[PDB]
């Protein structure tokens, strides 16, 4: 029954947060391509106290494109993930899959 | 609010003993207990027919560790048990004919059988375990196929199969069909369906099974949202690449490569679970099960401390955070301003739910079931329901309860184990008192664990298992019963589903034993019901109880379950059907027997009627009305408990409480008198060594005078002793008086002067603050001073009498100096004489004894010292007085001894050295303040009248008064008892914990693991089909079913989408209705009584009647009904420890009254002895007093209320009142003696359990020198009723008065207390043979004969005693409990005597605890189990299997022995079995009767097996730290009851000691609580 408490905690620390650019990406539809999600959730990590650390796996998918999943060390912290045949792709997958995650924890 | 009882684990045995018989089971306890009770049962005719029980099965041979079967047997099946080894060269000599029970192999036994050393001829039972495998098929197929259908039926031993519940079986119902006759063909067996699943098909009311069809589920955006992120995570995890080649790439871990588990797994199976969840019960119940596994993901990324499972579990539990997020969401989204959050929960539900609660609102008293697969679904539908509960007032009423099947590993976790399983017990008390109505389970509540009758049972999964179903099907017991299955185009397959498990239902419960009553033939006992009259005890009283024909097997039922039992004694009816044809009309008659733990162990013989209910109903009202004949059914009917039972009234009065009772009362809260002469002479003087005073030894007879006894009453004589003063061992003889010595006035007032002067001033054994008056009338016992005369004897020294009133205030005074200048010295004069100081101490002065003139010594003289250079300095510097003659010699003193007790009879001589020389208290400050050596100066110290010597006689005197003030009372219940009796004249210990912690948890293994193994096979096998074909029968099959289709679209089954001539003619077909209309006229029903005048008249009319034989119904009956079967259906030894040595009661004086007032002197005072060396013999006596005669006069009366006779007769509270009613509380001193305060020379508050302490304690006060049998006559001084009464009148017989003859009435009535009546054998008689049965019952019992040292004049209560309480067969006598009852008392009374009598003389507590170890259950177990008495026994009952399996396990892993009870000893004093511990002390009974009542035959029997172990606890007698805690403080020191604290994790237990505190100690549990705060009060007290 503590991680129903932990599940509160993560809910309300992370929609306790009044930054503008969260303000901005729970506004802006995340679907646009012109939207850099890489320095965008640099920013975010550099602005909310966490650390985002891109660990790409060795091991691509059995279609050829490489694997790169982001954690983004909150308090519970948080994994995402992506997928791509370049590194800089697979990447911008991966912070468009944490940035939309962060959509869903700034979601009202 | 109660349940029928029915026959379970009762025709299931009956049906394997009558007829070959299959029976399929579910655990494998029951089946082994079944097969093991069923050799038992078969072993009888076995032994003396020469024959083999055998048992075939495939866990045989397969190690050298004896498997469950070998165990068991050689626990239980108390017979001679062999099993096969895998490698053994199997010895032909005797292992078949020594062993009653042999295991073999289906291929060991058919070699064996091949060999032909033992033939088919010489075995009586066969069993088969698990012979429904086709492995084990193909096993038997030569084995039958050979030889057991050649072989005659009158040449076919008995065949038992067991199965595993084939009708779980997944297969066609056809294959079931050619599985049951296929097997009857080969197995020769009629299958009898034998389960708990088909007595609650048959004997409950069989649910209406319905089919509840869902609609698929409908999505919303949340729903497909949800739906997405999970399958993006599939796909991220599915696409994820493991290897540990690539996450690691060591060459060095090959081995430990491997044990890195996948960390993809859990993922899969947590995501799975949420998917298949968000697929067919909704968002809401998916939200749920991902809060759910994310309170166990946050801890599975706690356990591990790989990498890449870590991060692979924060994904997953990112993942659940995105769910609750998004579903937290979207029902806040519906959460406006009034908005219901049910109708929330509505909308996302599933129609499986919402299906689910459509079924609970056609439920508006409740008992719901509903069961599913998985632990997590049962979880988050307790949660709906909750939440519903919480926000529906339809459903407000509802109350839920979820239960998971998440048993832990106890070697790994076992704390955790503990928690579940406490949690399940506690859910389990919950449910079953129908506090919460719904309870959701899992398979674990399928078997096993049982139920109440429930309304309701909802399956959410549709079962693989035909098990499953049936048992879901049965929970529902009650009559509205309702077993809904719900489903989400499934509709056709739960339909073929339903078929096929009602067709498993009519192949099974229609292929049965007993079968059920048709519902038109329920209808027809309906009317036929009403033909008869209701029977009543009491037809006067409109209100009476009443039975009639259809509510009596209701009260027989009710009768057979009111016996006294514990878990797995199991006693029901037994009625047995048999068919009569008569004028060609079939009619069924009924035959019903009682169990033995009842009396009625006769048959009760019903009358041919034509339906099979009516028949039934008549046995069980012909058993209702010979139960209420015989009396073990009241007039109202109800069967009698312990508590209700009365007694005869001439043994009821001494229950009456007194009038004063009626701390809680009865808790633990001038003439010629006697003279007598003390002659004392030296035998024994002290050793030079111990003589540390280094003085001459003063004897007592060279004293010229000593003293004597005047006594106004005669002085018996007594035996000789000694006295041990300083001086040594003294033998005293009371020497008698040859002339008698008149008395007078003037003389009386100088002895009585004397008296007061020796008691005040000499002896001072008078203290003060009290009144003297030498006038009482309660004796008139003087002590007088005498002088030995010249011709040898002994005068009276009146010359003494006169200086002492003459001297009668002498005191020491200050002598003047000019009396002191003019003092001589004579030697004579302090030759033998007591020097008193003058100079100091004038009031209270001390007393000297004179050893050594010293002619050396002077007042000139050296004094010891340097601050005092002589004795005159150290007298005028320490007190100023000038001595006047100083050339006469100084004086050596003798102090007194500081101890008064010198009797304590023969240990005092030993015991001057402990306290040291008479305890020495003055001494120490006497010889601090006058310079260690008292050496004296004669003319500074005066002189008393009393000689030295006289004071050494006089100082050995210390109870006097008192003594004889209390020995008078003692002689007055000797005169009582000598006047109603006879006899007598009127005128390390960490490594020990461990080693017995892992031999316990290796040796258990036969336990509940069992229980899970049968939990792992209940939902998993279903297996082993033999052989299926194209019979026809399979169409047989196909239209059926399609028929049974017909019944569940059109029974409601599936739901979619939305003249009393006439009867009184039919009663009696074969009976002329002109009779019927003759015996009813103007009455309305037809009697019992009638009915019984007409089956007699047709057997009168009609001399041949007929039998068959069907049903369930026993054998167990026979001989009162069948065996005969002629044409019968209507109507009915050293002198030492010798208990026999009984003095005669003709010519001895009786008892003395020392060992009286030794039962009338507590511990409380201590005065030397105490009352607990005779009352730990005696509460022990009362029991063998009681019990014993409670055996004869209520031969017929079972010992389930005897008990509670006895509970109520050996009561402390009886023993108040019988103690009360005689008065003897003026009789006990329970004050301590001491002169100042609690004497008066010529009260005591006691205590309630106290006067018991006393009473008990008077018989043994006469076990000796009295015999028991006297003894008993003593309790007919008390009233308490033990031996027979005759009433005469005044005999006359002159030769001599009768031994236990009473005082006459008014009416002059004399009561003989004659012999104990020798009882009658309880060989009953009922069938003309059961002397031949009881010689054809025990083949074998003559090894048990020479095993005990005692063979038997007759084997009636060693057959009666080696027969359990549920063992039916053994019609002729009663069961072992009764000789239990009172052999447990005369084997108590064996070991205490032995542990009394016996020289080494131990405490009370040692005493007591030696009889608190000595006497448990445990070691009559511990002596069964190592002296082969795993031989002899007889048993019916179920778990006692697996209990007694794992005991043996216990032993024989120990090798029998003794050492685990020897350590529960204390581990416990500080009941794994019962029924073997008993089986040794129910032969005590016997042999209690079989030798006429001869204590010293059974102790002189038992003791050559019981010496050494008796022995080594005679080596374990001498005391405990444990014992030492109680013997400094027993009562004071008080645990209280614990208290939980505020934060509700600790508990503190505090001790109160009295006068010292109270001492709190806290601690996580009770047990460690209680030893801090033993601590905390050891280290305020030690």
């Amino acid at each position: 029954t503590q991680h129903s408490n932990k599940v509160s905690q993560f809910h309300k620390t992370l929609k306790n947060a009044t930054g503008k650019k969260l303000l901005k990406l729970q506004k802006t539809c995340l679907k646009n391509n012109k939207i850099d999600y890489i320095k965008l959730l640099g920013e975010i990590a550099t602005e909310n106290q966490f650390e985002v650390t891109y660990v790409d796996i060795e091991e691509k998918t059995f279609s050829g494109q490489f694997q790169c999943l982001v954690q983004l060390s909150t308090l519970p912290v948080g994994v995402c993930h992506g997928s791509g045949p370049t590194a800089a792709d697979a990447q911008r997958h991966a912070a468009q899959n944490a940035l939309e995650y962060l959509k869903i924890m700034t979601k009202k | 609010t109660v349940f029928t009882p029915r026959d379970f684990q009762v025709e299931l045995l009956a049906t394997a003993y009558e007829r070959n018989t299959i029976i399929c089971l579910g655990h494998r306890s029951s089946k082994e207990f079944i097969a093991l009770k069923l050799l038992q049962e078969l072993s009888r005719r076995a032994r003396r027919h020469g024959r083999v029980s055998v048992y075939l099965s495939c866990e045989v041979g397969t190690s050298t560790e004896p498997c469950s079967i070998y165990t068991m047997l050689t626990h239980l099946t108390d017979l001679r048990v062999w099993q096969e080894q895998p490698d053994m060269q199997i010895p032909f000599d005797h292992c078949w004919t020594d062993y009653h029970v042999s295991i073999l192999r289906p291929e060991g036994f058919l070699y064996l059988l091949e060999t032909r050393e033992l033939l088919l001829s010489r075995v009586e039972l066969i069993v088969l375990e698990d012979c429904h495998d086709s492995a084990v098929y193909q096993r038997i197929r030569p084995l039958f196929e050979n030889h057991i259908m050649p072989a005659p039926p009158a040449d076919r031993p008995r065949i038992l199969g067991l199965a595993g519940p084939l009708h779980s079986a997944g297969c066609e119902l056809q294959q079931l069909s050619a599985m049951l006759a296929t097997l009857e063909q080969s197995v020769l067996c009629q299958i009898e369906s034998a389960s708990d699943i088909v007595t609650v098909l048959r004997y409950c009311s069989r649910p209406h099974e319905y089919i509840v069809q869902c609609a698929p589920f409908e999505m919303d955006e949340l729903s497909l949202v949800l739906a997405d992120v999970l399958n993006t995570h599939k796909s991220f995890l599915l696409d994820h690449r493991y290897d540990p080649y690539e996450i690691y790439g060591t060459d060095q871990f090959m081995d430990e490569l491997k044990d890195i588990p996948d960390p993809k797994v859990d993922p899969l199976n947590v995501i799975n679970s949420l998917l298949v969840v968000l697929h067919e019960m909704g968002p809401w119940c998916t939200q749920r099960a991902a809060h759910h596994f994310y309170q166990c993901n946050e801890k599975l990324k706690v356990k591990t401390p790989h990498e890449r499972h870590y991060l692979l579990y924060c994904l997953v539990s990112t993942a659940l955070i995105q769910l609750y997020s998004l579903c937290e969401h979207a029902f806040h989204r519906h959460l406006g301003s009034g908005s219901d959050s049910r109708q929330t929960i509505e909308r996302y539900s599933s129609p499986k739910v919402r299906r689910l609660l459509q079924t609970l609102r056609c439920f508006k008293t409740l008992c719901a079931l509903i069961y599913c697969n998985q632990n997590h679904t049962a979880r988050v539908l307790f949660e709906l329901l909750a939440e519903i509960s919480r926000r529906d007032p339809d459903l407000k009423f509802l109350r839920c309860q979820y239960t998971t099947d998440r048993v832990a590993d106890p070697t790994t976790e076992p704390k955790e184990a503990e928690l579940e399983h406490r949690r399940q017990e506690e859910v389990l008390k919950r449910f079953r008192m129908h506090d919460c109505n719904v309870l959701i389970g899992t398979s674990v509540l399928e078997e096993g664990i049982d139920v109440p009758k429930c309304n309701l049972v909802v399956r959410w999964d549709p079962p693989t298992t035909y098990r499953s179903y049936v048992q879901c099907k049965g929970r529902a017991r009650a009559a509205p019963a309702y077993h809904v299955i719900l489903v989400a185009s499934t509709t056709k397959d739960l339909v073929h589903q339903m078929a096929q498990y009602r067709e498993i239902e009519q192949m099974l419960l229609s292929k049965c034993a007993n079968t059920e009553p048709p519902e038109q033939e329920q209808c027809e006992a309906e009317r036929f019901s009403a033909c008869l009259a209701a029977y009543r005890p009491k037809p006067h009283l409109l209100t009476g109880a009443s039975v009639d024909l259809g509510s009596a097997i209701a009260l027989v039922n009710k009768y057979c379950a009111r016996l006294p039992s514990d878990t797995f004694t199991k006693l029901t009816a037994l009625w047995r059907c048999t068919r009569n044809e008569r004028a060609g009309v079939t009619l069924f008659q009924y035959t019903l027997r009682l169990p033995i733990n009842s009396p009625l162990k006769h048959d009760i013989v019903g009358l041919p009627m034509p339906t099979q209910t009516l028949a039934r109903r008549l046995a069980a009202l012909q058993a209702c009305v010979e139960l209420h004949r015989i009396g073990e059914l009241d007039d109202q009917l109800q069967p009698i408990g312990k508590e209700g039972f009365r007694a005869l009234e001439p043994d009821w009065e001494c229950f009456e409480l007194e009038p004063e009772d009626e701390p809680r009362p009865g808790t633990t809260k001038g003439a010629p008198c006697y003279l007598y002469f003390i002659q004392l002479t030296l035998q024994c003087p002290i050793p030079e060594e111990q003589n540390t005073r280094g003085r001459k030894i003063y004897p007592p007879e060279d004293a010229q005078q000593g003293f004597g006894i005047l006594t106004t009453k005669r002085i018996p004589k007594l035996s000789a002793f000694s006295i041990f003063t300083r001086s040594g061992e003294v033998k005293v003889s009371l020497e008698l008086a040859k002339e008698r010595v008149i008395l007078t006035s003037e003389q009386i007032v100088c002895i009585n002067g004397f008296l007061n002067y020796t008691f005040t001033n000499v002896l001072r054994l008078q203290k003060f603050l009290m009144l003297f008056d030498p006038d009482s009338t309660e004796n008139c016992v003087f002590i007088v001073p005498t002088v030995k005369a010249p011709a040898g004897g002994k005068h009276i020294d009146w010359q003494f009498l006169e200086l002492i009133q003459a001297n009668g205030n002498t005191m020491p005074r200050a002598v003047p100096d000019e009396e002191r200048q003019a003092q001589p010295f004579d030697p004579q004069r302090f030759q033998d004489a007591v020097v008193m100081p003058w100079y100091r101490n004038q009031d209270q002065p001390q007393y000297f004894y004179v050893a050594e003139i010293c002619p050396h010594l002077s007042p000139l003289s050296c004094f010891p010292g340097d601050n005092y250079r002589t004795f005159k300095h150290y007298y005028l510097v320490k007190y100023g007085l000038t001595i006047q003659n100083t050339s006469q010699p100084l004086l050596d003193v003798d102090h007194t001894s500081a101890r008064l007790n010198f009797l304590t009879p023969r240990y005092v001589n030993r015991k001057g050295v402990a306290l040291p020389t008479s305890s020495e208290e003055t001494k120490r400050a006497k010889r601090e303040n006058l310079e260690q050596k008292q050496i004296l100066v004669p003319e500074l110290c005066t002189v008393h009248p009393f000689p030295a010597s006289l004071w050494r006689t006089a100082v050995c005197l210390p109870c006097i008064l008192y003594r004889i003030n209390g020995l008078l009372l003692a002689d007055d219940i000797r005169k009582q008892v000598s006047a109603d009796l006879g006899l007598g004249r009127q005128q390390t210990a960490q490594e020990v914990e461990k080693r017995q912690k892992q031999l316990s948890i290796i040796q258990a293994t036969n336990a509940n693991e069992r229980q899970y193994q049968q939990t792992k096979n209940l939902l998993i096998g279903f297996n082993f089909k033999h052989e299926d074909q194209k019979e026809p029968a399979t169409i047989r099959y196909e239209e059926s079913i399609a028929k049974l289709k017909t019944e569940i679209e059109s029974g409601g089954m599936l739901v979619p989408h939305d003249s009393m001539m006439e009867l009184l003619k039919q009663l009696l077909p074969y009976v002329n209705e002109d009779v019927l209309a003759k015996k009813l006229g103007d009455r309305r029903e037809l009697l019992l009584s009638d009915l019984v005048e007409l089956n007699a008249d047709w057997v009168a009319r009609h001399e041949q009647e007929t039998y068959n034989v069907m049903g369930c119904g026993d054998s167990f009956d026979n001989y009162n009904d069948h065996h005969r079967l002629n044409l019968d259906e209507k109507q009915l030894l050293p002198a030492g420890f010798s208990f026999d040595r009984q003095p005669d009661l003709v010519g001895h004086p009786g008892p003395s009254p020392s060992i009286i007032l030794q039962a009338l002197t507590m511990s409380n005072a201590n005065d030397g002895i105490n009352l607990e060396r005779l009352e730990t013999i005696g509460d022990s006596f009362l029991k063998y007093a009681i019990t014993t005669y409670l055996y004869i006069t209520y031969e017929n009366v079972h010992e389930g209320k005897l008990s509670h006779l006895r509970s109520k007769q050996v009561a402390n509270l009886n023993l108040y009142r019988l103690g009360r009613r005689k008065r003897l509380g003026e009789y006990m001193i329970a004050t301590k003696f001491e002169p100042h305060d609690n004497w008066l020379p010529p009260q005591h508050s006691i205590p309630d359990k106290s006067i018991a302490d006393c009473v008990e304690a008077l018989i043994g006060a006469y076990l000796i020198e009295c015999g028991p049998r006297g003894a008993l006559l003593f309790m007919a001084w008390l009233g308490v009723r033990v031996l027979p009464i005759t009433r005469q009148l005044d005999g006359g017989n002159q030769e001599q008065r009768i031994p236990g003859s009473t005082k006459p009435n008014a009416e002059n009535v004399v009561t003989v207390y004659g012999a104990w009546p020798t009882p009658r054998s309880p060989l009953l008689h009922f069938a003309p043979n059961a002397t031949e049965e009881l010689d054809q019952l025990l083949s074998g019992f003559e090894e048990f004969e020479e095993s005990l040292g005692y063979k038997f004049r007759d084997r009636s209560y060693l057959l009666q005693a080696m027969t359990h309480a549920s063992y039916t067969p053994n019609r002729l006598t009663d069961c072992y409990q009764r000789l239990e009852f009172l052999g447990d008392a005369v084997l108590d009374y064996l070991i205490t005597r032995h542990l009394y009598e016996d020289p080494r003389q131990h405490s009370p507590g040692a005493l007591t605890d030696l009889r608190s170890a000595l006497v448990n259950n445990t070691i009559f177990a511990s002596l069964a189990v190592r002296h082969g008495f795993h031989k002899f026994f007889r048993h019916l009952s179920p778990g006692l299997n697996d209990v007694i399996d794992r005991f043996v396990r216990i032993q024989q892993e120990n090798g029998h022995c003794i050492s685990e009870e020897y350590y529960l000893l204390s581990e416990e004093e500080c009941e794994v079995p019962k029924a073997l511990g008993d089986v040794f002390e129910s032969i005590a009974g016997a042999i209690f009767l079989d030798s006429n009542m001869s204590l010293d035959v059974v102790w002189h029997v038992y003791s050559n097996m019981m010496s050494p172990e008796i022995e080594q606890f005679s080596n374990s007698v001498p005391k405990s730290p444990i014992r030492e805690l109680l013997e400094l403080e027993p009562e004071t020191a008080k645990f209280g009851k614990p208290e939980k604290l505020a934060d509700g994790r600790r508990v503190r237990v505090t001790v109160d000691v009295f006068c010292k505190g109270t001492f709190r100690g806290i601690g996580r549990n009770y047990r460690i609580a209680k030893c801090t705060a033993a601590k905390c009060a050891l280290r305020q007290l030690k």
